[PDB]
DNA sequence: TCGAGAATCCCGGTGCCGAGGCCGCTCAATTGGTCGTAGACAGCTCTAGCACCGCTTAAACGCACGTACGCGCTGTCCCCCGCGTTTTAACCGCCAAGGGGATTACTCCCTAGTCTCCAGGCACGTGTCAGATATATACATCCGA
DNA sequence: TCGGATGTATATATCTGACACGTGCCTGGAGACTAGGGAGTAATCCCCTTGGCGGTTAAAACGCGGGGGACAGCGCGTACGTGCGTTTAAGCGGTGCTAGAGCTGTCTACGACCAATTGAGCGGCCTCGGCACCGGGATTCTCGA
């Protein structure tokens, strides 16, 4: 135990699993899911989700993050090795695969 | 006559479709993503250069050292390095004092009772990276001015572009380009911009992708629960109406928006209400994913047992040769850059106002690591 | 064979160690100790005799004054025995626990 | 070093008759070693930064005497 | 001569930093002042005054208001470690007290 | 009638950084006030003090940030000093 | 109808730890302060100010003392308060 | 002149209810009024000396400050 | 101090003297209540509940 | 070398005054020293913030004698006032 | 009560090292004028502290029960004290290097000190909207059957 | 252990006074320039801090027997909490007066500031007696009969 493993195996004594890879997310709150089990919202089209219509991904992004470029303000406190950091440090934490 | 990362081998490599007459394929390394932006690329091959420069530096400190000793030397110094940079300069600047001293206060000792997994919220509220995206590559010179040819490319061109890498002058001016470049602000009307709106992976995939809309989508296949139950799981009020969200917003055509879009607030995504809030006082994040944020740093590091602060991992004269590190010494350590950045190298953008030569920073003192 | 009650030697040492103005902890440990608590704060630090004996006067006033208080919150239980939850509340009262 | 079990429970013993105490139970020991710590890193503490602003490597006796001041706990004797 | 522009301007501070410094020199504190002194102490200020006013105004927020008075003052203080410890010998007027029972009292 | 200078307008400019729909009291404000007051004569006699023991005749950021690390407690201290670096920096730039 | 003893007593304790008001009477300790003031000087004026600020300090003073005093008679295995107590504090604060 | 009564039984038993006392014995008044009584002595000493200082015949509420912070009680809320 | 000494039987002053004279004079012991004097020891007080 | 200035010889002045007979050692002249010392800076603090209370810019001998009575406890600082009179009496005469 | 046994106190030698007294200098303290402003008077305004009265009405004050808690009084047992033996490392004395506090000396930046000029921050005036105040209602809890 | 009485939090109107802006003025902060002393580098110097070694022995460790306090359980009786009715000043308004706090003006005498002179106090050097050990006996206190 003078080096960390690779697959971070047994750094905890009570769970060794606990913080390894290749491992299930840990769930703050529980799941919601549009059949209560696996199936995500906005899958069967009329399923209302509490009492409201479950609205388009795509529509949203198009109606409140779509702004004219021409406006950009710039940060005048920041550079881009903040942006850079926090990718670089994201890329270190997680990774969710998905089926090819 | 710089190292680059070690290439890779794939069935479909995007790197080549980028581009066929350069043809350059993706690099290798600890990440299949690494390979996005030449940014990031610069990033992962100036950290393999710190790696080996460590172990060069290392042997000639210690030659009777075998290899896989050296290996473990500099792996354990590149990850302290890249804790100590990251809870020192990065996560102050994201949360802001009041948010940072609130949930990652003064470091006592390891705790095993604490789970060290990463939730699975993380993954969405951490990608209020995605409003600092500048929709332009910069590079500069030595002088660190526009390099020709093209000073500043569009980033819909950027995407899998290896070649930009091994065929366009290296990494040195796209390091330049990002600490001498500010950064785009997050303003309630100015979300993301269109590059990674409308013209996402253009070349690769078959029609461009649209990076608010994968988050949103992400967010619901992956069954998180709405904005309010997040908004009550960290202890802030839950707006229930029109007024209410209005007020917590502190915007009501915002607002009305939201609810025209989702109809009500329990509806709305975690990423939405994440970047929708007004930002901390000198912080980038709203209440609510600053209180994510921060708890999920705060158990990464109280549940980590090779803390570099932890007793036993470094000796007491290598915490104070490691206390002394910065990011600009090893840009302008590792590469070619001779003028960086002082202090925050995150907060300095403007040329030559706040920049250095770095002959006058320290350097790190590997004296301690005599056997 | 001779023997004493109990209390008998505890009475005698508290009659002859509040007569004595002398140091009851030895130099060498506490000295020690003072070295390895600096280590945290700096590092190759040097320490004056000087320094090292006021840190020592201190302490033992300190902890002198800390017992009397302990003292009387065990005699106010009715007790003769000197228990942690004294410790525990002569320092809460005090201010310094609190 | 684990140098706190140099303080030893002959010599807490001593400093508790000191203080007047006639019977002591078998479990302040290490309560006296906690609150003896705690005490000197405050006071330790205090004295290396008034030895840093100082640009010295050398704790001298006045930061000490002034490291105790500033706490409410003068000490008379040594400058 | 040029548009004249304050020293807190410069610094970007909300605290003022020539009435710190007259402060300073007015206060019989030492013989000369440094040029940055003002500017550090502004910050400090500035910075204890923001951390303050953000807890209590979380604080009030919580009490479903829209005004600070001083037992939201008092709330804030006594709830965090370090201000505590800071304002330890220090009275609110109209603060009253944290609301605490010792576990004995309760009924069983 | 004489001018009474206070710490109220900057207290406010302050809380309409941090809280936008958030007002005060008058109660509050002296508290405020006093509370300024306090903390700014513990600083400037802490580091009047440090200046003296070192038989310096001149109150610099030094000792204006020694006086911080020993009043200050624990973390409070640590963000104090960086934000006072901070402004000390930019106003030296411009 | 009746409470047991003890829970009007509890009832209070949460009544007057939410307020923030005073509880002693204004005329009554605005003639002790005036009183008190009479051994040092002759025909002496108040502030109003002067009395309010004597008023919080003393409260305060109060019950932080009744703070402390409760810790000591919890200590001694009771539940009441006796002046015992109160001198115990007191001594150990150092004020006597 | 007995205006220590004016503390009546119902003011200390509420300051008691304050201070998250349960059960009070009946010789805790007078040990209260005794006590009350020093504070307030002490207060009024000093700040009564720091108004013939100043050549006054009003106690301000500055005074009342100042005396308290003497002793160590700095008070919020009166004065600056 | 000087007092202290001489029902001592000896002639220099040394802190214990000091000491003694400080604790045992209730305006002095009032005004040098938090202060510590070097080798000067406490005050021989034992508790009457104590003793046989 | 260089010059190190103590209340050593007037302590012993005042000692041979009291006690001709009586000698002090060296620990019980540095904590005399010591004494001294905080005891001239207790007093002087408190008449520069009594001066400074009032708008004054002069420490005068009102000043001095507020700050002993509102220092020295009891019937101690009382004397203390008759003696510090006395001084600035035989002085002004002569 | 009375005697045997430790423990502490009180006397007579015997060095020894630190306190007390003597020179030699030098660096503040004294003596002798100049100057300019801080503070000592007087007037004068007008704010606020003191006094007085009448009326609700909320607080305090007596008084009667009863119950829960403070307080002795056994009884057990276990944990701390006193004493003897063995083990450990503190303490003392002496040597040897060298890091690093203290002094000089020598400029250079940096701060105080003086005019000119304005804007920033006071005081004063105004109005509207948080919030304190009633009022009925709905729970939440406690004591008892 | 389900239903009744009491207390407290909650939602809905009314009104008001205090907080948040607006405006005019003035004085304190900013922009220049200059002069000089504080402090930042260097280059010695010696001192005092750290590291080591060896011997004597005093104090820390450990083990054991036993007794004396700590803690739990059990009455008992009294004193404090809870209601309830009656008395009593507290709080709130309004009116009236004047003491003294605060500002303005003048002027004078007192403290800062120089320069020249000298002696008081500090450092270095000796030296002898007060005190710290030594030994012994004397007296005292304690505990088993
Ligand atoms: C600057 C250019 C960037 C580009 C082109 C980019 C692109 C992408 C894309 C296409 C995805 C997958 C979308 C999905 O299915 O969720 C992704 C994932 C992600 N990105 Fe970025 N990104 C960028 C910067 C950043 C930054 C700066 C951050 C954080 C500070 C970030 C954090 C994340 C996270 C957390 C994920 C989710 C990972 C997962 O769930 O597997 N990204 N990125
Ligand atoms: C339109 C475009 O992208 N052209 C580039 C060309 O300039 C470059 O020389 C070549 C090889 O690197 O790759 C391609
Ligand atoms: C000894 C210690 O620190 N234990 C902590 C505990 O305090 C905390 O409640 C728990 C969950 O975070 O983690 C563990």
């Amino acid at each position: 135990d003078k080096y960390r493993t690779i697959t971070g195996m047994c750094n905890n004594r009570r769970s060794p699993t606990l913080g390894a890879s290749n491992r299930a997310f840990v769930r703050w709150l529980p799941a919601e899911y549009e059949d209560g089990f696996s199936l995500p919202y906005g899958w069967t089209p009329g399923v209302k989700r509490n009492g409201f219509p479950v609205a388009l991904a795509r529509a949203v992004s198009n109606e409140i993050v779509r702004f004219p470029t021409d406006q950009l303000t710039p940060d005048q406190e920041r550079s881009l090795m903040f942006m850079q950091w926090g990718q670089l440090l994201d890329h270190d934490l997680d990774f969710t695969p998905e089926p090819a | 006559g710089r190292a680059l990362l070690p290439f890779d081998n794939l069935h479909d490599d995007p790197c080549l479709l980028t581009n066929r007459s350069a043809r350059i394929p993706c690099f290798l390394a600890g990440d299949t993503r690494s390979s996005e932006m030449p940014e990031l690329t610069s990033m992962h091959t100036l950290l393999l250069r710190e790696h080996n420069r460590l172990a060069t530096e290392l042997k000639s400190l210690n030659p009777r050292w075998d290899g896989e000793r050296l290996y473990q030397e500099a792996r354990k110094i590149v990850g302290a390095m890249v804790q100590i940079i990251t809870y020192r300069d990065y996560l102050p600047l994201v949360l802001g004092p009041t948010a940072m001293r609130k949930y990652l206060p003064t470091y006592r000792s390891y705790n095993d009772s604490v789970d060290p997994r990463i939730a699975n919220v993380f993954t969405n509220a951490f990608r209020y990276g995605h409003t600092l995206i500048q929709p332009f590559m910069f590079r500069l010179d030595n002088r660190y001015q526009p390099m020709e040819p093209n000073p500043r490319v569009p980033l819909s061109r950027v995407f899998f572009a290896s070649w930009r890498v091994v065929l366009e002058g290296g990494i040195d001016p796209i390091l330049r380009g990002l600490m001498a470049t500010p950064a785009k602000l997050n303003r309630q009307n100015q979300i993301a911009v269109d590059e990674i709106r409308e013209r996402l992976f253009e070349q690769v995939m078959r029609i461009g992708l649209d990076l608010p809309a994968l988050n949103m989508q992400r967010s619901r296949d992956h069954g998180l629960p709405g904005y309010n139950a997040w908004r009550r799981f960290c202890g802030l009020p839950q707006p229930e109406t029109v007024g209410q969200l209005g007020t917590v917003l502190r915007n009501l055509k915002l607002a009305r928006k939201l609810m025209e879009q989702y109809g009500t607030p329990n509806n709305i995504d975690i990423w939405m209400g994440g970047v929708s809030e007004p930002l901390k006082r000198k912080g980038r994040v709203g209440p609510l994913l600053a209180c994510i944020i921060g708890t999920q740093f705060r158990k990464l590091r109280d549940g980590d047992r090779f803390w570099w602060e932890n007793e036993g991992v470094f000796s007491m004269q290598q915490r104070q040769a490691l206390a002394q590190i910065s990011l600009p010494r090893i840009i302008c350590d590792n590469t070619g850059i001779t003028t960086v950045s002082k202090n925050n190298i995150f907060m300095s953008n403007s040329y030559p106002r706040d920049f250095v030569n770095c002959s006058t920073l320290p350097a790190l003192n590997l004296a301690s690591w005599r056997e | 064979p001779h023997r004493y009650r109990p209390g008998t030697v505890a009475l005698r040492e508290i009659r002859r160690y509040q007569k004595s103005t002398e140091l009851l902890i030895r130099k060498l440990p506490f000295q020690r100790l003072v070295r390895e608590i600096a280590q945290d704060f700096k590092t190759d630090l040097r320490f004056q005799s000087s320094a090292v004996m006021a840190l020592q006067e201190a302490s033992e006033a300190y902890l002198v004054a800390l017992f009397e208080d302990t003292n009387l919150c065990a005699i106010h239980a009715k007790r003769v025995t000197i228990m942690p939850k004294d410790i525990q509340l002569a320092r809460r009262i005090r201010g310094e626990r609190a | 070093r684990d140098n706190i079990q140099g303080i030893t429970k002959p010599a807490i013993r001593r400093l508790a008759r000191r203080g007047g105490v006639k019977r002591i139970s078998g479990l302040i020991y290490e309560e006296t070693r906690g609150v003896l710590k705690v005490f000197l890193e405050n006071v330790i503490r205090d004295a290396v930064t008034y030895t840093e602003h100082a640009k010295r490597k050398t704790v001298t006796a006045m930061d000490v005497v002034y490291a105790l001041k500033r706490q409410g706990r003068t000490l008379y004797g040594f400058g | 001569r040029a548009k004249a522009k304050t020293r807190s301007s410069r610094a970007g501070l909300q605290f003022p930093v020539g009435r710190v410094h007259r402060l300073l020199r007015k206060g019989n504190y030492a013989e000369r002042v440094g040029a940055g002194a003002p500017v550090y102490l502004a910050a400090v200020l500035e910075y204890l005054t923001a951390e303050i006013l953000e807890l209590a105004g979380n604080a009030a927020r919580d009490n479903k208001k829209t005004r600070i008075i001083p037992r939201h003052l008092q709330l804030a203080v006594r709830n965090d470690e370090e201000l505590n410890k800071l304002l330890g010998r220090v009275t609110i007027a109209q603060g009253g007290v944290l609301p605490n029972i010792q576990s004995v009292l309760l009924p069983k | 009638k004489t001018r009474k200078e206070s710490y109220a307008i900057y207290v406010y400019k302050v809380l309409k950084q941090v809280h936008p729909d958030t007002g005060i009291s008058s109660k509050a404000m002296s508290i405020m006030n006093s509370f300024v007051n306090d903390v700014f004569e513990r600083i400037a006699g802490e580091a009047s003090r440090l200046a003296h023991y070192n038989k310096r005749s001149t109150i610099t950021s030094r000792e204006i940030q020694t006086a911080v690390r020993l009043l200050l407690p624990g973390e409070l201290a640590k963000h104090a000093v960086s934000e006072g670096t901070k402004a000390v920096t930019k106003y030296t730039s411009a």
